[PDB]
C-alpha cells in the first residue's frame, strides 16, 4: 500500500473597507435604579474621552460608599486609520467594566448598544451600517465572599450583515480580550471598587454570516490497496515522513494559519484560523498523516493545502 | 446596607 | 458654502389583520417538583379565567408558608376584538408571575408557553402559534429581600406566516409595567407578591419584524468649493434661525422616530411609533448645520414623509 | 346540521444515514482556572474512556477536597453501529456534569464542543459535518443550603445544516435526558462530591432547520348548517367517541398516539408527529373526535382521521 | 367561611412469598366429546410441547377432518416461578393454547376441567380447579362466527399456612406483554391461541385487592351549612382546584379511587407489590363546596403500607 | 361434511 | 476643590375651598350696536345654557350674513363640585367666541365680566376684562380673523382671618395644555376655550418658589464659577452647560445662574405633587485652576394646609 | 357694504 | 427548611 | 476557603 | 499505590556586575593574504563605527570584483549602559561576516579577537573563529563561506568570587535561534548577535536541580516505574508517554527517567523568573500489579544575589 | 580566475 501525497486549497478574503468613525449608543436597558446614558468625560466616574457625542457610557445604582456602577465604550477609532480589513481582529473600542457597591435591586439585568459607522464603496456612496450588542447583567449579592460578590456580564455573538458592490458582507463580536492577551472571553467578572477594560474583537468577513476560511477533503481517496480496507492512524503538523507519525486521529491539530481536524476515514476539515496580516503571499500548510492497510502496513503521505489571499473583487 |  | 434641504421618506405598514381569540398552553420545561399546568380558575393561586381550556397556568414548588410560585398568562382576546394591528405595540394578554417561598430546588430553570390562534385571508384561515421561552431563576432565600427576588426573562422570539402571498412576522417585544410604556426582558419579584405585565407583540412584513426605515446623506446636495464638509449639529425640528451645534452621531427623537446623523452627511432615522400615532400626512422634521473646511457654518432642513401604505400597497 | 368526517395526512421521513463514528472536542471556554482537556481516561477523575484520540473531558479549579470540577463527553458510537435515523431520538453521547467543590471564583462561565463525523452520502462519498454544542456554567458559592450549592449546566439547542444527495439535512440537539427516563432537560442542577450522568438527545430530519412533520386544516369546511348559522368546535378528544359525542379540550394539547393535537374553536386544527419513526407503523392513522355546534344550539359528532405516512429521503 | 382540611388514609398490602413445589396439571374430567384423549405433552406435532412433570396437561377431541384434532394445552411456567408465589402479585401460572382445527360436527367437548396441584413448605398439598366451557362453532364462509369460544372461570382454593387462610384464585387470560385480562377467547380454525393464565394469591377466604374507605368532608368545616364534592383527581392539583369526576373511577400509580359527593371513597390497591415502593403515598386533590357556593380544595394522602404476612 |  | 450637596425646600397649599356655583354678568362694554346680554339659551346663537339666570352671553352687530358676534362663557359648576382647589388650574367655563360678518363698525372694543359666588358665606366677584377687535374682512382670511384679549385680572378675598387671591391664567385650547391670552377667530366660527384660573395665599398669586447659592458650601481657597447645570442625577457624567437657562423638572424650573444663584418655581398643580417629594438637579462648579467638581441641588416640595 |  |  |  | 506530591528548588542568580564599555581587538590571525585590521570606519567596506580605538574589524584578500572578505563586530556598549547580568542573554555585539569573491587562496583560516572591559577588574575573553572561504562554483550554496565560533570562557573574580563569561553564539537577531556556524553567500554580509552569558563558578552551568520522584512514593517487594510525564497539572487525567524525553516547561526543562530519576535545568532569562515562580510538573506512576496514580513535582526557582552565595 |  502507498499513501500519495494531497494537495487541498483554501481562499481567504484579504481586503478592507473604507470605514467612518465608529459612534457608540447606549439604546435600551431593563430594571436599573437611576441609570444615566451619557457622552465621556474626564469626570472620575465618566470614562475618558471620545471624538463623537453619542451616550457610549451607562451608569446605574445608588452609591453606597462612592461611584455608580456602569458599562464603558471608548472607540478604536484614532488607530482604525477609517479602514475595516476583512478576516482580521478589530478593536472596535475598549470596554470597561466599572463594578462599585450599590443599594440592593439597583443595577441593570440587561443593556444593548448600538454602534454605527458608514462604509464608502469605490463609487463613495456612504453605506450606514450598525451592529447591536447585547449584554445580560448580574450584579450579584455583596457578601464577605470577595469572588461570589464579583459582577458578570455577559456579551452576546451579534452581527450585521450590509452590502458592499453588491455583496454582502457580515461585521460578528468575537468577545472580550485582555489588551495584549489572546483569550477571547464572552463573560467577565470584575471586584467591588474595581473596574475592568477589555478590547472588544469584532471581525468581518464575506457573506450572511461570519465563517472563518475552511475546505474539506479524504486523504485515503489516491491512497493504494487491494480490496484492502485502509485507516488514518495519526496526524501532525509539519513534515514528518522519515519519522511517520502515530496518534492524533480526530484531535485538533494547530498548523501555521489554522486548524486540522483528520478523521480515521480519511476526512478531514481545516479552518483557517489566522488573521490574514499572518498569512504570507504564497503560503502553504503542511500536515503529515500516516494510513494503515488491513494486513496491518503503516504508511506515511503529506497533506500541503494553499492558502490564497484574494481581494473582494475575486468572488 | 445591603450592597450588590 | 451653502447647505440645501434634503427629502426623505419611509413607508409604514398601517393595516388589520383579521385574528382569531388566542389560546395559551405551556408545553415545556425543565427540573420543577411538582410541576402542574392548567386552564386558569379563581381558585385562590388558580390564576383567574379565560375563553379558552388552553393551560395558561403553570406552578411548580413545595409550598413552604402558603402557594406555590409559577406563571401566568390571561389573554387580551376580549379587547383585540378579532385584529391584530401592524407596527402596533399589541397586549396580547397579561403576565403575572407568582412568587412564593418554595423549599430549596423545587423551582424550574426554563419553561416554554406557545400562543396560537389563526389568521383569515379571503376565506380561509392560516393557524399560528408563536413559540415563548421563559429562564426562570427561583433564588436562594436570605434576609436581603432584593437578593431573596426570583428573576424572569422572556425571550425575543418570533414566529412568521404567511398571508395573501407575502410574509408577515410576529415578534415579542418585552414585557411592560401596565401604563408606564417602559419595555423590559427581565422581571424581579418579591417573595409572597405578584407581578402582572402586559405582554408587547407586533407584527410586521417580512421574514422578521424590523421597525420602518429609511436612509441618505444630507452632504450630497450640499454645496463646498475641492472642499471637504461636515456636519457639526443635528436637532429635531426647525432651527434654521438658530442653526444647531452638537447630537452628531447622537440619538435624536422626533414625533414618530429616531434619527441618527453621522459627521460625515449619512443618516438613518426609524419609525418607532404606533401607527395609530401616525397623522395622514406626516413629515418628521430634522435640523442640521454643515461646516465647509473654510469654517463657514450653513443650517439647512431634512423632511422625511411618513407614508402610511396597506399590506396591498406592497 | 350534521359534522362531516376529515382526513388529512403527514409525511414522516423514515430514512437511515451512514455516519462514522463521532469525535467530540473542548474548543473553546471562558473564565476558567487551571483549565484542561483531554482524551477520557480510567483515571479516578479522568471521565472514561472512548474510541479516539478527541477531548471529551475537560476540567477546570483547584480542588479543596480532591478532584476539580468539568464536563465528561462519551459517545455511544457503539449502540449506534454507523447509522443515524431520521426523525429519531439519538443518544449522540453521555454527558457527565463533575461537581466538586473548587476555590470560589475557579470556574469557567461557559465552553464550547464541537463534535465531527463523516456521513457517506452516495457511492462512498464523506461530507464531513461537525455539530457545535454550547454551555453555560455556573460553579455557585457554596453554602450550608446543599440546593443552592448545586451547579447548574445549561445547554444550547445548536444546530448543524448539512447536504446529502442534492439535499439539506439537520442535526439537533434536542436535550439532556435522565437515562431510563422519557424527560428532556436543557438545565442540570448536580450537588458537590457528585457526578450527573445524562443522554445527550438529538435528532436530524430534511430542511434548513429541524422541525417535527405537521399538517393543518380546518374540520368545519366540510360541515353543513347553511349559510344561515355559524359553527363552532365545543369539544376535541383522541380516538373514536361518537357515541358519546364529545365537551371539552378545544385550543388543549391532545395527544394521540403518534403526536399532539391542537384544536380551535373555529376548526382550526394543527397536529405535530412528535413520536420516534420506530413507533409508526406501516398503515399508522391518528384518530381523533370533534364535536361542532351550530348556532340553534344543535349539537353534532365526527372525526378527523390522519394518515401518518413513512417516506424515504429519495421522497424530496 | 368554609375551608376543606386535608384527609389521612392508609391500607396495607402483604408483599410476602409462599415457597410451592412445581406445579402438575391434570385434565380431570369433561362432557361429550368424541374420541377425547388426554396426555402430558409432547414435542409431536399437535403434541404442546413438553414440561417437567408426568401430569396430563393436554386435552384433544374431535376427528379431523383436515389435519389436527381441537384442544387445549397447560405448560406450567415452573422454570420462571423458581419455586415461589408472590402474594398480591399477578402470577404466571402457565401457557393455556388453544388448539382450534377444524373437526367433524358435533366431534367436541362442551366443558372439561383442569387440576393443577402443587405443595407448600411442613408440605401442604393443595389443589385448583380450572373450569372451561366449549364452543366448537358451526365453521361457515363466516370466518369470524366459525371461531371457537372457551370461557374460564374465576375459581380459587383457600388453604392454610402457619395457621393462617390464603386464597389462590384466577384471574384470567391475557395476550402476553399487553397487560389485557379477559375471561373468553376467540381463536380461528386452523389455528392456536397462547394466552398466559394470571393467578393471584392473597390472605383470607378469598381474593380481595387491598382496599380502604372513608368520608373527606367529615374534617371539613362549614357555618349548618351542608357540603358537596364537585371534583376529585389524582395528584396535587390544590393550585388550580378541581372539577369534575366525582363518582368516577380514578387511577393513581398503585390503585385506583371513586369520591361519591357527599365524601364517601373507597380506594382499591391494584398494583402488583413489585410496584409499590418502601414508604409509598397516593395522593389525590379534592374540591369541596359549601351550601353558599363557595369552593375550597384539600388532598387526600393514602399511605399504602408494605407488611408481612406474619405482620397480622 | 360439515365441521366445527 | 469638591462641590457639596445642597438642600432647599419650598411650601404649596395643597387644600380646598367650598365655593358655590359661580354666576355670570357681562355688566359693561364700549361702542357696540344692538348689543344684547342675555342668560344663555338653545336658540342657534344662544350659547346653550347654564344653571344660572346671570347674563353670560353678549351679542354685537348687524348681521350681514346671519348671525350676530359675541362672547359666551357657560361655567363649569358641574365639575367643580362646589370646590376650588389652591394652586390648581381651574376650569372656571368655557368661553366661546362667535365671529360672524358684521357691518362695518358694529363692534363693540371692550366689554367686562363679573363671575360671583361665595366662598363658605364670604360672597366674592372677579372682574374680566376683555378687548375686541372685529377686523375689516378683506380676501385675507387670517387678517379677517378678530382678536379677544383677556386680561390677568384678580381679586382678593379673606377666609378664616387669611388672605387669597383668585386670578386669571388664560384661555386653553381644551385637551391641551397651552395658555394664551389672546384669540384669533375666523369670521363664519367660533372658538371655544377653557378659562384657566387658580387661586392661592397672598395679596396676588405668586408660584411657590425657593432661593439660594449653591456655592456658599462648596470649598476652595481665595474664585468659584457655576458652569452646568440639568435636571436629574448626573454626578458620575458632570453637567455642562444650561447656566442662565431655565431647567425644567418634575413640579418646577429652575434656573442657576454662573455665581451660584437659583431660583426654583412649583409650577405644576398640587395634584401631581406626591407626598415626600423632592427636585433633584446637578450642577458642576470649577474653580480658578480650572478644576471641575459636580453635586446635586436636592430641594423638598411639601405641602402644607 | 363692508364687512367685519 | 431552607426557602428558595 | 471559601469554595464554589 | 499512591504517587506522593515532590518538591524541589533551583536557586538562579539574579543579581548585575557594572561593566565600563567593551573594546574589541582582532589580535591574531593565519594564512591570509593582505591582511588588515583597523577601528571600524563609515568607509563603504568599512564595518561601520562604534565608540573606541580597537580594531574590531578585519578583512583579507584581493577583491576580484569589488570589496575584501573579512568580520566585523561593533560593540553593543549603547544599550548595555555598563551593565552585565547574570544568568541572562547579552548582546555583547553584532558580528557582521562580510563575504565576498576573493582571488583562490586569499583568506585566512583562523582568527582571534579579544574583548575588553573592567569590572567595578580588567578582564579579558578570547574569541576563536574557523574561516571557510570555500572554492566559488556554479552552486551558489557551495560556494558560500563557513564561520566558526567557539564556546570560549574568561573565569574573573569580584568580591572574592568567582564568575565566567562564557560566549553561547550566534543569534539571527530578533529570533531565539543560536548556532555557532555561520554560511554566507558570496557578495553578502551577515549581521548576527553575538549571545553571552556570565554566571557565578569556574565555567558557566546553567542552574539545575535533581531527585528521584518514586522515593515518597508508597507501594506494597512491589517495584514502581514512572510511565509518564508532562508540563503543568495533569491529575485529573494522568499522563501517559514521554518518559526520558526533554519536556520544557515556563523556566527550563525536565527530563523524568522511568526509575524515577529527574534532572530540570533552568534555561530562562532570569527577567523572565517571577518572584514566588515555581515549575509544575505531572508524572503518573505504576505498580508492578499495573495500577496506575498521578502526583505533582513542584519545584520552587528562587532568585538570589551573588551575596547569597 | 578562480575566486573562494
Ligand atoms: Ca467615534
Ligand atoms: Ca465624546
Ligand atoms: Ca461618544
Ligand atoms: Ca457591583
Ligand atoms: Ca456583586
Ligand atoms: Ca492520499
Ligand atoms: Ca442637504
Ligand atoms: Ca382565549
Ligand atoms: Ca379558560
Ligand atoms: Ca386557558
Ligand atoms: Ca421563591
Ligand atoms: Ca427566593
Ligand atoms: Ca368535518
Ligand atoms: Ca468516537
Ligand atoms: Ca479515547
Ligand atoms: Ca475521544
Ligand atoms: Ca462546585
Ligand atoms: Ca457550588
Ligand atoms: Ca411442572
Ligand atoms: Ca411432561
Ligand atoms: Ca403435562
Ligand atoms: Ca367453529
Ligand atoms: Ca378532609
Ligand atoms: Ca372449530
Ligand atoms: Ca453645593
Ligand atoms: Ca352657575
Ligand atoms: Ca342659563
Ligand atoms: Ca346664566
Ligand atoms: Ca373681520
Ligand atoms: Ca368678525
Ligand atoms: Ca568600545
Ligand atoms: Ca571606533
Ligand atoms: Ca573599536
Ligand atoms: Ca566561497
Ligand atoms: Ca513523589
Ligand atoms: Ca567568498
Amino acid at each position: 500500500s502507498t499513501a500519495l501525497d494531497d494537495r487541498g486549497e483554501v481562499d481567504i478574503v484579504a481586503d478592507s473597507f473604507t470605514v467612518s468613525g465608529v459612534v457608540a449608543n447606549w439604546t435600551s436597558w431593563s430594571n436599573g435604579t437611576n441609570v444615566t446614558t451619557f457622552d465621556g468625560t474626564n469626570a472620575p466616574n465618566g470614562g475618558g474621552l471620545d471624538n463623537d457625542s453619542g451616550k457610549d457610557q451607562i451608569r446605574w445604582g445608588q452609591p453606597a460608599s462612592s461611584y455608580s456602577s456602569g458599562y464603558g465604550f471608548i472607540d478604536n477609532d484614532s488607530a482604525l486609520n477609517g479602514e475595516f480589513a476583512l478576516n482580521q481582529d478589530i478593536i472596535l473600542g475598549t470596554f470597561t467594566h466599572y463594578n462599585y457597591p450599590v443599594y440592593s435591586g439597583g443595577a441593570i439585568t440587561s443593556a444593548s448598544m448600538d454602534v454605527a459607522f458608514s462604509v464608502t464603496d469605490a463609487h463613495g456612496v456612504l453605506t450606514p451600517v450598525t451592529l447591536k450588542l447585547n449584554f445580560d447583567h448580574n450584579e450579584t449579592p455583596n457578601t464577605n465572599n470577595p469572588e461570589a460578590s464579583k459582577d458578570i456580564i455577559k456579551v452576546g455573538n451579534t452581527n450585521v450583515t450590509f452590502e458592499n458592490a453588491g455583496a454582502l458582507y457580515t461585521l460578528q463580536v468575537i468577545g472580550f480580550r485582555i489588551p495584549g492577551t489572546n483569550q477571547i472571553v464572552t463573560e467577565i467578572r470584575t471586584g467591588e471598587n474595581a473596574t475592568n477594560s477589555y478590547e472588544l474583537v469584532v471581525r468581518v468577513g464575506p457573506g450572511e454570516g461570519y465563517e472563518l476560511p475552511s475546505t474539506s477533503g479524504n486523504v485515503l481517496s489516491n491512497d493504494v490497496s487491494g480490496d484492502v480496507d485502509m485507516t488514518v492512524v495519526g496526524a501532525a503538523s509539519g513534515n514528518h515522513v522519515s519519522s511517520g507519525v502515530s496518534g492524533s486521529v480526530g484531535s485538533m491539530i494547530a498548523g501555521l494559519y489554522g486548524n486540522l481536524i483528520l478523521l480515521a476515514d480519511g476526512s478531514y476539515t481545516y479552518q483557517v484560523t489566522a488573521n490574514a496580516s499572518s498569512i504570507p503571499n504564497d503560503a502553504i500548510e503542511i500536515f503529515t498523516y500516516t494510513m494503515k492497510d488491513g494486513d496491518g502496513d503503516t504508511s506515511t503521505a503529506l497533506l500541503s493545502i494553499n492558502v490564497n489571499r484574494v481581494t473582494m473583487a475575486d468572488f | 446596607g445591603y450592597t450588590d
